RNA sequence: UUGGCGGUACUUUAUAUCCAUCUAGAGGAGCCUGUUCUAUAAUCGAUAAACCCCGCUCUACCUCACCAUCUCUUGCUAAUUCAGCCUAUAUACCGCCAUCUUCAGCAAACCCUAAAAAGGUAUUAAAGUAAGCAAAAGAAUCAAACAUAAAAACGUUAGGUCAAGGUGUAGCCAAUGAAAUGGGAAGAAAUGGGCUACAUUUUCUUAUAAAAGAACAUUACUAUACCCUUUAUGAAACUAAAGGACUAAGGAGGAUUUAGU
């Protein structure tokens, strides 16, 4: 069992995501470009349009992975600021402390 | 019905052994750190702790310690009375037995001399003891009209005629009084391989940093990181914050000054040049000079430094807009 | 041990290759803590290693770094309230000079072995060799 | 108020260990830390690896040993090994203590693919700081 | 069924002329019932002394040294002394290395705590060697410096070539190794479209 | 993984090498909740048919 | 660089006071109890291997990854039966053979022998295994070997070797008959087997059974076969049977051994001790001088494993040393085994305590006391947790050095041991201590001792509901009270003699008198009197008229006294 | 998730409702209120619901001689322990209810009349076993205060006597009822009047007196005709 | 008698603070943004001081919890007549905070009173005493000081948060649960905060804030609006930036009000 549904869909998102990377690479490789012909560009704009939207790479969020908060978090710890406040806190977090200066 | 820990009073059979422990603790960190357990000392010990204990904990009174047991342990007012529960002091009863016992032996002594029958300043630059090393002699606590009072019967001992016995008693109630020597450091004066004399000294004013290096002799050229300080200083408030060191002494045109500042902006790297050559000059000028520089304002840097902001407001200071209500 | 010692302890065995042996210039051990004992404890082990295996060595402190953010207090609104806290990150290089691949070898194990927890390090071996044979002579 | 890992007065009677005395504000100044990686030092990766591992690490110890576990335990990372230093009441058998640690060293060894040692002292009672 | 009760602690057995070595062989954690010393350690209450040894979580929490002590290093050192060699005696100096040595090859490791030992900065190579040391003709060495750019120094006349494209650090090293060999040969080469400089 | 983490301790607490005191907590609420009558029905014969 | 720690359990034990071991017993449980739970761990991660597949260790470590011994392969192939075989399957192995022979599907002869040799090595029988055996006559293994279609020399040599493995003596040599008349050529580990098959069967005649295994060893030269250490260990195992015959042939093999190349290991040593030694030897009389001449050989030398013996010879040289109470030999065995890593070689959990006993209590008996306490502080924790009647020749030994100050820290370590309560040993510590007189400083010692060992009968009793005190112990107990300013505590313990109903004896009650008089209390030397009433002893009432010219008594003690003089 | 797990101190805090604001303030007629309850009193290190053993934690390590290996209980084997640790789990319950009497006093929903024991032991051990403790009031006084508005204290009359001539009395105020008992029993052991009592059981003579506005009219009288007075001058 | 109050007096007083003094702003204009209102088929919470660029260090899909339509019924886990629920109650709570507050008190054990509802000080001393928490000290801003931060008890406002997570009670279980697709509009209306400009101590250009050459009121100063192109991210531009034109209003802002030693 994940955090909660939302979770779970996250997780699904990025499991996607890394099986059409290739994919989604080398077909946007050949849009971004100005060196081959329009019409190749046209029809590869509507195959990586086909390309389920979950493998679309965008459409990740970051949430804290014990909460499942979608705002409020640090990307080096992947934890909510009330999450990590709590760790930190209780001298849990090796080497953070609080700021006096 | 209170329920929490007691006092551990400490029995002198326990801090005895706790001295045996300590004693039997130094021979072990000395055959630990190889070195030899009769020579080792104190200070030795508080080396071999900081290296097989390694704290970085900013108060240095939650480090690991091995001291001595006297060092750590407090020391306590022993029982104030025998076994069949006879107080030893015949003060027992007052609660203050040291205080009052104390002001007993000084009313004694004002009344022998008052009864009995030159100058009372035998001794200079010195302080009465404050009510905290006053405490410690006693070995107990005492309030501000108890410490009031015990000096103002002091002060009647050296008003009447005394003997070098009294003066010996006041003595042990006088604490010396260092006063700050707020005198200027003058630098060395090293020799070039042309053999000119010269002398350096570094300055920071907020975050600029100098280091001037002025000659003995010279006809007033100032080179700043080698450029001139016309050119490097266009602005004439900078320059006139190098001209202050050396027209305060009526030595404009007589040194050769090479300056390296780094850091900062235009007015800060001025004046930080003005606080090294100020204190570079030092070396060739008279020390009533030198005094005359440091109530001039020369040679004090400047505390100034810009402060931080602060989390839910504007500035530094500045605070959000209160909103209208 | 009083009476009972070992006899002959049994040590590694170490054979001598025909293959040349690296030669490093230099070679900076960087290390990085919180604590600033830790790395005075751990520079006092590091030199006196190096002095005892006969190693040239040099200490100094880079300037330590101190990583400050901020976070909000309050888990629901008060904005203006907010908690601050940071990471120090304190630096001992250790500059060694002269070394042979077989000295650094040894004497990277032995201390990197040591390291305390808490302590990272980043060695940064410069190897010397001779120019590649073909520059060496140039060919058209 | 703040109340953030602030253990309250009461009447005093209250025992409190070193541990839970001191405030969010005396870390680094007064007691230190109680997990030791190179993961927050400037510079460097898997912080959040590690941080995860250690929450886990420490719901694990808490169940494998309930009630007999006198304070918080310190985990020490030394290159891949895991140290776990616990301070344990002296409240089960001696051999029960040795089965704890030969199940809770292996499972967390072929749980997380690193060679995790377990470091027990065993006290009589709790340790009490101060009465607050 | 008497609950069980615990031994005295080893300290008192220790003698004070002991082989300290022996008790801390290796890293391991602070052991009240093994460390022969009174330590003490804690912020003191009021009227009150740091806290003892026995129960400490403080000093578990710290990294002590024990095991690495003056006398176990020069120990342990002088049984590392078979494993070194001797550097030669005649690179006495840094000019002399760089006669007979002109490239330098810069590798750097990264010793971190975790399951993986794996750092992406450990493939990266840095070769520097002097164009003095370098046998460039005149026309060679000024085709060396414009075709390397921003990679000679005029102030110290090193070229300075990094590369770290190739996934492994004994790749990245032959492939800096490799450039070298090429924009010298290519220096000494002269096109017929130079003549128009 | 919080599959596996879930996964793996609940197994743990049914061997009775793991003790959790959150599930212990929940399972005696549950047990007095259904005592009360306040239990959970039994799919597709809830209130609403 | 490092040694051992003296004052530290091993390394194993976990490094607490709590849980360090006290005795002997706690040792082997603790350790049970630890490997109980690296098994629990193990058939956690094997049975739910889904949990711990996530691999983030780089380099992959793969011994921390779970393990799957079920086959895999669902097809009916030659390769399915050979994952089986690779697996150690044995039931599954036939079934699948048996089907691949239904069907008719070839089989290679190698395929064959491999399953074979998990059948012969197994006898059938499924590997043992823990989670929640002779030769059959018909079994799988010999059905497989009838039904295989072409044999090779391997084969024959796997079914020689498994059948004297299951106690199939008869056969296996009967089997070897057939290779001979196939003309195939047997392999140096097949010839080992059947020379330990000769030897475990039982011949008549002495000589015709050795002549028998040299025409196995003589039919090794014929094939071209060259003999291994194993070969000579087995044969000098099995001549340890016949002790008085068996010298010559021993050291026969030994010179051999050297000559071939083949270089004799701590087993092959073993085996020529116990051949030379014998542990029931009537004729102690003359013992042999080769266990002086062996450890001269090997003085110096380094070993390593190369037999499943090798740990045994350490076990049986001290052994050796003890019946010839030489002490020197004893320093030579344990010099040996400091050398290099032969300390790896010492024996497993029986054999380990056996050595090190056996050295210590040689030490104590023929060393002086001053090397004595070396050895037992440097042996004792951190080698071996001691028995109590160790502990029983250490103090005989300080009776034997006139050093008797030193029995009261003798108890202190006995306590640790969990020799609190063994009443041997405090019926010991008591009689040395009070069977001489001592300076008035170590009576007092001693007197301090005497009472922590009666705390020790006091907590007992209170425990126990049925409880005797030793009459030994209590007249101890007394008498130290006594001699070490604690007379008053002897006045109370004189009761116990009546509430345990146990006999004073005539030194004791002399003794109390004796003292009564110096202190002049005439009330104390009555109540002597009273308890000699109790028992009846006859010297009771010359104790009374003793006591009357002692002291005077008052006329209200005079007719106290006349009652129980009547008494 | 297991990440999202609290431990049974902050889950019993949480579900008591002991530390919120509105039981500070006394803001609920508290009735059906939950009861705190250890879940760890009955469980033994190394059961689980599927009854595995696990030798050196819950069977021993070696039986008969015989070194265990794991094993799991039958389902009928499984279904017997369970059942036991249900009924040693209601036995625990039911104790929680049961209690011992205690005399009333004057009546049933008052203090007065009702002893609260002997006073605690003295400086040096001077017990008071003899000496008995008998409530005569308890009062729910108010003191306005700007910070706590009104505020309440517990002032408890309270005398003391060994029925044998010697009785006191003294009151004790305190926030909380337990306190101003201990402050008033302990404090009246320092007020013992000694009372002339006629051949051991009466007065010496009538006794009239007037105590502000109090009136008293005591008489002597012979033996048997027991105490009729106020009930407490009886107590 | 205690407390609260007094358009009852008499003394202290506030330190960027109550009045006075000082500087730059808000209040007017154009934009950006929050809230309210209107309003939408279409979240929730905060909402005197102590909400209003607040939870968000952040909404094109996703995020998402909302609306519409279609679909699933053991429906994340080892097992479970179970899974799941952002469903109600912050007036059941934990957790984490706001506020008086950098205010000086809080609580407990004793002792005393011609009774005590309470109160308990005098220093040339008259009933108060000995300890905890806060303050203080100490540590942090890597000499020293000062300063700044941090720290700040017990209570007050049933203050804020069941939507960080967890959880008591009650409710849903073919639906108040799960998944997919498309939508979640609009003001220009009031108000809070901010940005920019109104210029000459200015405008543009080179330099570098030195100096110089031009510009300087009808379009000179002057839009981060609308519109038009190009570029960046993305699958999607509805987003952001950079240019181009186009110009509007703005000519230093009533009552009143914010911040700074
Ligand atoms: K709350
Ligand atoms: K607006
Ligand atoms: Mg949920
Ligand atoms: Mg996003
Ligand atoms: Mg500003
Ligand atoms: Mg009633
Ligand atoms: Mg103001
Ligand atoms: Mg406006
Ligand atoms: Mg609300
Ligand atoms: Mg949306
Ligand atoms: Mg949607
Ligand atoms: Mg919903
Ligand atoms: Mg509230
Ligand atoms: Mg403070
Ligand atoms: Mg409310
Ligand atoms: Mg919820
Ligand atoms: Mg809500
Ligand atoms: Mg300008
Ligand atoms: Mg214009
Ligand atoms: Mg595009």
């Amino acid at each position: 069992y994940y955090v909660d549904w939302r979770m779970l869909r996250d997780l699904k998102r990025r499991k996607m995501a890394y099986e059409y990377a290739d994919e989604r690479l080398r077909i946007n490789s050949l849009r971004k470009n100005t060196i081959l012909p329009k019409d190749l560009q046209e029809m590869a704009g509507d195959e990586i349009a086909a390309l389920p939207r979950d493998s679309c790479p965008v459409r990740i969020r970051n949430r804290c992975v014990m909460t499942s908060r979608p705002r409020g978090v640090k990307r080096r710890w992947r934890l909510s600021r009330i999450v990590f406040r709590h760790l930190a806190d209780h001298g849990l977090l090796s080497g953070v402390q609080r700021a006096i200066w | 019905n209170v329920q929490a820990s007691r006092q551990e009073s400490y029995t002198e059979d326990f801090i005895k052994k706790q001295i045996e422990e300590f004693n039997i603790g130094k021979r072990h960190l000395a055959n630990m750190m190889g070195e030899d357990p009769e020579t080792f000392a104190e200070e030795d010990i508080d080396r071999a702790i900081a290296y097989l204990f390694p704290s970085g904990l900013f108060e240095k009174r939650a480090r690991p310690m091995m001291k001595h047991p006297e060092h750590i342990f407090p020391k306590q007012r022993a029982t104030q009375w025998g076994e069949d529960g006879r107080p030893f002091h015949f003060l027992f009863y007052t609660g203050k037995q040291s205080y009052y016992s104390l002001m007993h032996d000084v009313y004694g002594k004002v009344m022998q001399l008052e009864k009995h029958r030159a100058e009372s300043r035998d001794l200079i630059g010195s302080r009465w003891l404050i009510k905290e090393e006053l405490e410690e002699m006693l070995v107990e606590k005492l309030s501000d009209e108890d410490y009031a009072q015990f000096i103002r019967l002091l002060e009647k001992l050296l008003t009447l005629p005394c003997g070098p016995a009294e003066e010996e008693f006041v003595q042990r109630f006088r604490r010396s009084v260092t006063i700050q020597s707020k005198k200027q450091l003058i630098e060395p004066v090293q020799y070039d391989e042309q053999g000119m004399a010269f002398s350096t000294s570094e300055g920071r004013r907020k975050s600029a940093t100098a280091q001037a290096v002025v000659y003995e002799h010279g006809s007033g050229k100032i080179h700043v990181n080698g450029v001139d300080y016309l050119i490097y200083f266009p602005i004439t408030q900078d320059r006139e914050q190098l001209m202050f060191p050396f027209h305060f002494l009526d030595r404009l045109e007589r040194h050769d000054v090479t300056c390296t500042v780094s850091g900062g902006g235009r007015s800060a790297q001025a004046g930080a040049i003005r606080l090294a050559m100020a204190r570079a000059l030092c070396s060739f000028v008279t020390e009533d000079e030198v005094e005359w520089m440091r109530q001039a304002g020369l040679l004090t840097p400047d505390p100034r430094i810009r402060e931080r902001k602060k989390p839910g407001q504007e500035g530094a200071r500045r605070k959000f807009t209160w909103k209208k209500r | 041990l009083h009476v009972d010692v070992p006899k002959d302890v049994t040590r590694p065995t170490i054979t001598t290759s025909d293959e040349p042996d690296t030669l490093y210039k230099r070679l900076s051990i960087l290390v990085k803590a919180h604590d600033r004992a830790v790395l005075d404890s751990y520079e006092y082990f590091a030199v006196l290693a190096a002095k005892e295996l006969g190693i040239s060595i040099k200490v100094h402190e880079p300037p330590r770094k101190i990583e400050r953010f901020t976070l909000l207090k309050s888990v629901h609104i008060f904005k203006k309230h907010r908690v601050q806290y940071e990471m120090r990150t304190l630096y001992r290089c250790l500059e060694l000079k002269h070394l042979t691949g077989s000295t650094a070898s040894v004497y990277l194990e032995y201390i990197q072995r040591n390291l305390p927890e808490g302590v990272a390090m980043e060695v940064t071996k410069t190897q010397i060799q001779q120019l590649p044979e073909h520059i060496k002579e140039p060919m058209w | 108020k703040n109340r953030a890992a602030r253990v309250r007065v009461a009447k005093g009677n209250k025992p409190v260990s070193y541990e839970e005395a001191h405030a969010p504000h005396y870390i680094a100044h007064r007691k230190g830390w109680l997990s030791l990686h190179t993961g927050n030092l400037d510079g460097e990766d898997h912080a959040a690896e590690r941080t995860l591992e250690d929450v886990f690490l420490r719901k694990f110890m808490m169940g494998t040993f309930p009630g007999c576990l006198a304070d918080q335990i310190v985990l020490k990372r030394r290159a891949n090994q895991v140290d776990i230093c616990a301070l344990v009441l002296r409240q089960l058998p001696a051999h029960k203590f040795y089965f704890l640690v030969g199940y809770s060293e292996t499972l967390l060894s072929h749980f997380y693919k690193c060679p995790v040692r377990l470091h027990l002292q065993t006290v009589p009672s709790k340790v009490v700081y101060k009465y607050i | 069924p008497m609950r069980r009760k615990a031994l005295p602690p080893r300290t008192e057995k220790m003698d004070t002329d002991q082989d300290w070595p022996s008790v801390y062989p290796t890293a391991a954690p602070f052991k009240p019932s093994a460390v022969p010393l009174p330590v003490r350690m804690g912020y003191p209450v009021k009227k009150g002394v740091p806290m003892a040894k026995e129960g400490n979580l403080e000093l578990l929490k710290i990294p002590n040294f024990l095991h690495l002590t003056p006398v176990a290093i020069k120990r342990h050192c002088a049984a590392l002394k078979d494993f070194c060699t001797e550097w030669p005696a005649a690179l006495d100096s840094d000019e002399k290395c760089e006669e007979h040595f002109p490239v330098e090859i810069d590798t750097a490791d990264y010793v971190s705590s975790g399951p993986s030992i794996r750092n992406p900065k450990a493939r990266a190579v840095t070769l520097r060697v002097k164009l003095s040391s370098l046998n460039l003709d005149n026309h060679a060495k000024k085709k060396l410096i414009k075709l390397v750019g921003e990679r000679y120094c005029k102030a110290t006349d090193v070229l300075t070539i990094t590369t770290d494209r190739c996934p492994l650090k004994r790749q990245n090293y032959d492939y800096a190794v490799y450039l070298l060999t090429v924009l010298y040969h290519e220096s000494w080469k002269t096109e017929d479209w130079e003549n128009s400089k | 993984n919080h599959n596996t983490y879930f996964a793996l301790m609940g197994n743990l607490r049914f061997l009775g090498l793991y003790r959790d005191e959150h599930q212990d907590f929940k399972d005696e609420q549950r047990r007095l909740k259904k005592l009360r009558g306040k239990g959970k029905p039994r799919k597709g014969e809830g209130k609403r048919a | 660089t490092v040694n051992r720690d003296p004052t530290a359990a091993p390394y194993v034990f976990h490094d607490d006071p709590y849980l360090i071991p006290t005795s002997a017993l706690e040792s082997r449980s603790f350790l049970l109890a630890k490997k109980s739970g690296e098994t629990a761990a193990k058939f956690i991660i094997n049975s739910y291997p889904k949990y711990f597949q996530k691999d983030i260790a780089e380099p992959h470590i793969p011994c921390l990854m779970p393990e799957y011994f079920e086959p895999q392969i669902e097809d009916v192939s030659e390769a399915a039966l050979e994952e089986r075989i690779r697996l150690r399957k044995v039931r599954a192995s036939v079934d699948m053979f048996d089907q691949l022979l239904q069907a008719g599907t070839t089989v290679s002869l190698e395929t064959t022998n491999s399953l074979l040799d998990l059948l012969c090595y197994y006898g059938d029988q499924e590997p043992p295994a823990d989670y929640p055996g002779p030769w059959k006559a018909q079994n799988n293994a010999e059905r497989i070997f009838a039904l295989m279609p072409e044999k090779n020399a391997r084969s024959y040599c796997t079914m020689i070797r498994g059948m004297v493995k299951h106690r199939a003596y008869a056969q296996a040599l009967n089997v070897y008959t057939e290779l001979l008349n196939n003309r195939l050529s047997a392999d140096v580990y097949t010839f080992n087997a059947l020379i330990e098959a000769k030897t475990f069967i039982l011949n008549e005649k002495f000589e015709e059974k050795w002549n028998d295994i040299l025409d196995l060893l003589k039919h090794m030269v014929a094939q071209k076969v060259k003999p291994n250490l194993q070969t000579f260990n087995t044969i000098l195992k099995g001549l340890r049977k016949c002790y008085s015959l068996g010298r010559i042939p021993a050291l026969q093999i030994l010179r051999e051994m050297k000559h071939i190349g083949i270089e004799p290991s701590l087993a092959t040593y073993h085996h020529i001790i116990h051949l030379f030694y014998p542990r029931d030897l009537s004729a102690i009389k003359m013992p042999s001088l080769i266990i002086y001449d062996i450890m001269n050989e090997l003085e110096g030398r380094t070993f390593s494993p190369q037999d499943l013996d090798d740990g045994r010879f350490f076990q049986l040289a001290m052994s050796v040393c003890s019946s010839l109470r030489d002490l020197e030999l004893a320093y030579q065995v344990h010099r040996l085994l400091n050398t290099g890593d032969n300390r790896k070689l010492v024996g497993h959990d029986p054999l380990r305590k056996v050595y090190y006993s056996k050295f210590f209590s040689l030490i104590c008996s023929l060393e002086q006391i001053d090397v004595t306490l070396k050895w037992y502080k440097d042996l004792i924790p951190s080698v071996f947790l001691p028995h109590y009647q160790i502990f029983i020749g250490l103090l005989q030994a300080l009776d034997v050095a006139n050093r008797l100050e030193l029995v009261p820290q003798i108890w202190k370590d006995s306590k640790e041991y969990s020799h609190t309560f063994r009443d041997a040993l405090r019926e010991e510590v008591l009689m040395l201590m009070a069977r001489d007189k001592h300076p008035p400083e170590l009576q007092v010692a001693f007197a301090d001792c005497a009472a922590d060992i009666k705390s020790t009968y006091e907590d007992q009793s209170a425990r126990q509901p049925a409880f005797d005190w030793p009459a030994n112990p209590l007249q101890y107990i007394a008498v130290l009270f006594l001699r070490g300013g604690r007379s008053q505590e002897a006045w109370k313990m004189l009761e116990l003699f009546k509430k345990h109903k146990k006999i004073p004896r005539n030194e004791l009650l002399e003794e109390f008198m004796d003292t009564a008089k110096a202190s002049g209390s005439t009330a104390l030397a009555i109540e002597v009197v009273k308890l000699a009433s109790a028992f009846s002893l006859p010297i009771g009432e010359s104790l009374a008229q003793r006591v009357v010219m002692d002291f005077t008594v008052d006329p209200e003690q005079k007719e106290a006294l006349g009652n129980l003089t009547e008494l | 998730s297991f990440f999202t797990k609290l431990t049974a101190e902050e889950l019993w805090k949480g579900a008591l409702a002991e530390t919120g604001a509105g039981a500070r303030k006394g803001r609920g007629k508290r009735t059906k209120k939950k009861k705190r309850k250890d879940l760890n009193r009955g469980q033994i290190i190394g059961e689980g619901r599927s009854g595995f053993l696990w030798p050196g934690l819950n069977v021993p390590l070696i039986k008969s001689g015989v070194v265990q290996n794991i094993g799991q209980r039958s389902k009928e084997e499984q279904q017997k322990v369970e059942a036991t640790m249900v009924e040693q789990r209601e036995e625990w319950d039911r104790k929680r209810k049961i209690k011992v009497k205690r005399e009333r006093g004057w009546s049933g929903n008052t203090w007065g009349g009702v002893s609260i024991g002997p006073p605690d032991p003295g400086p040096n051990g001077e017990t008071y076993e003899d000496f008995d403790t008998r409530i005569l009031e308890v009062r729910n006084v108010f003191n306005m205060t700007a910070k706590e508005g009104r505020k309440k204290s517990v002032r408890v009359l309270v005398a003391v006597g060994n029925g044998n001539g010697a009785a006191g009395f003294a009151i004790g105020k305190a926030a909380d009822r337990g306190d101003a008992f201990r402050k008033a029993k302990n404090r009246a052991i320092h007020y013992l009047h000694y009372i002339e009592r006629y051949e051991g059981h009466t007065i010496f003579h009538d006794i009239s007196l007037r105590f502000k506005r109090t009136q008293i009219r005591m008489k002597k009288q012979p033996r048997g005709y027991g105490l009729r007075c106020h009930r407490a001058i009886i107590t």
